[PDB]
């Protein structure tokens, strides 16, 4: 399943419950996923 | 039935709105976005009043509706045992004061 | 949005908030919509 996490995205269940488990908003989740992938075009991830 | 259109979600949005800000000082320290909403709804941040009984609290009672209404509000019931002090007690759960 | 900002403190408290404001809406439209007319159920404590 595909997770929007770009900091300008809307959101869903999903995107929530992974918010959820960090605690953490929108914005800084957009910059871990660029800390973990800097080679990502986009802010979408599968739910692997 | 005792007037419950629970809602959920939006007791889950009240409370952490009170769990966060037990005061709304920061809604008074910025008005530019108090600002964008009504007053008449910002009262559900404190006040129990779920959309379904925001509609109710503003809706236009007349002549011509009255039954009507009856029958969506209270449901299908019966005006008169609605009229008894002891039915509405119990239908509302309230006290006696 | 909103549960998914609170701390585990704020939490446990929601939680506990929501389930007894869920009990009085749950007991009430049972009492009137559910329950068999035979149980004479007027209230709570009846339905206790």
């Amino acid at each position: 399943e595909e997770i929007d996490l770009n900091s300008g995205s809307t959101g869903d269940w999903r995107k929530t419950i992974l918010k959820r488990a960090f605690n953490i908003d929108d914005v800084s989740l957009f910059r871990l996923l660029k800390i973990t992938d800097h080679d990502n075009k986009d802010g979408k991830i599968k739910n692997n | 039935s005792g007037a419950t259109p629970y809602h959920d979600a939006y007791e889950n949005v009240r409370e952490v709105i009170q769990l966060q800000d037990p005061g709304l000082e920061q809604l008074n320290a910025s008005p530019a976005i108090a600002g964008l909403m009504h007053q008449a709804s910002l009262l559900g941040i404190n006040a129990s009043i779920s959309p379904e009984l925001f509609n109710i609290l503003t809706e236009e009672i007349t002549e011509g509706n009255a039954e009507e209404l009856y029958k969506k509000n209270f449901g299908n019931i019966e005006p008169a045992s609605l009229a008894m002090p002891e039915y509405l007690k119990r239908y509302y759960n309230l006290s006696d004061e | 949005v909103l549960t998914a900002g609170l701390n585990s403190q704020q939490a446990n408290t929601l939680h506990a908030f929501l389930d007894e404001s869920r009990s009085a809406a749950l007991s009430t439209y049972y009492i009137r919509q559910v329950a068999k007319a035979a149980a004479a159920i007027k209230s709570r404590d009846d339905l206790y």
